[PDB]
């Protein structure tokens, strides 16, 4: 009471069985959207 | 309601007024490949109509020596058409086939033709060399004939060191030239993984061979060839790439 100033991870797990599985992708036409760019 | 067929596959068509029945190989239909069972990520093309129809190879004519062709399949397929563009700019085939086969006579001519379809055919060299260095092995175009066919040396062992007589394993039928002119049989897509390379890996040959000699009687047509139609159905390809014609 008479002085104030006195007064975790991002990551998680996940369980995996097996290999990744692939949905289907389509084109795509448009700008702003860019998942190829990285910067590492 | 049976004898006489039809069979209409893209811009072709073939009609036969004298047939036995028709085999469906293993019992099963050609297909496309099931997601469950596919691996390759990348998405298949499938043309249909284009690439499946009925191609129509050159014609070989039928003597009283002969002792019996084959061919391999896609590598017949590979030259030609809009099958054989496809096949070269792509890693990854896959499809089955509807394999028909022309020969007619006349009520004076007799015969018998057994047409078989092998899974993973493999010739043999032919020699008695027991070192794998010395003893002999097939050429290349021997292997894979291509369009314009291949023979028999030793028609009765299949070239393979395997009797004729249990080929009747294999899907198959006669041409018996008393009682059908034509044999038809649809060959699902078979192999050990789901696609595969037509160029160098065929999956099955045909065969054709006079289990009875032709005879005539002097006076009637000397000359009866054997033609032969193969139609690839549920075509799909995958790995596009530049172009390999081997």
């Amino acid at each position: 009471d008479p002085v104030e100033d006195i007064i975790r991870a991002i990551s998680s797990a996940t369980n995996v069985e097996s290999a990744a599985n692939t949905t289907p992708s389509s084109h795509r036409l448009e700008t702003g959207r860019v998942p190829a760019l990285q910067a590492a | 309601s049976d004898r006489v067929a039809q069979l209409t596959v893209g811009n072709s068509s073939i009609t036969t007024q004298e047939a036995a029945n028709i085999v469906l190989a293993y019992g099963e239909w050609p297909e496309y490949c099931p997601d469950t069972d596919a691996t390759a990520v990348d998405k298949p093309t499938r043309p249909d109509v284009s690439v499946n129809r009925f191609y129509t190879l050159d014609s070989k004519m039928w003597q009283e020596n002969s002792t019996g062709w084959y061919w391999k399949f896609p590598d017949v397929l590979n030259k030609t058409g809009v099958f054989g563009q496809n096949a070269q700019f792509h890693y990854l085939y896959r499809s089955g086939f509807c394999l028909h086969v022309q020969c007619n006579a006349s009520k004076f001519h007799q015969g018998a033709l057994l047409v078989a379809v092998i899974p993973e055919f493999v010739i043999a060299g032919r020699g008695s060399n027991t070192k794998p260095n010395e003893a002999p092995h097939p050429g290349f175009t021997t292997t894979f004939p291509g369009t314009t066919g291949a023979t028999f040396h030793d028609p009765y062992v299949l070239d393979s060191g395997v009797p004729l007589s249990q080929a009747l394993i294999y899907p198959h039928q006669w041409i018996n030239l008393r009682t059908n002119n034509c044999a038809t049989v649809i060959v699902p897509y078979i192999n050990a993984v789901p696609f595969d390379s037509a160029i160098n890996h065929s999956n099955f040959g045909l065969i054709v061979i006079p289990v009875s000699p032709l005879k005539y009687s002097s006076g009637a047509t000397t000359a009866i060839p054997i033609t032969i139609t193969i139609a690839p159905l549920n075509s799909e390809f995958g790995g596009l790439r530049q172009a390999v014609s081997q």
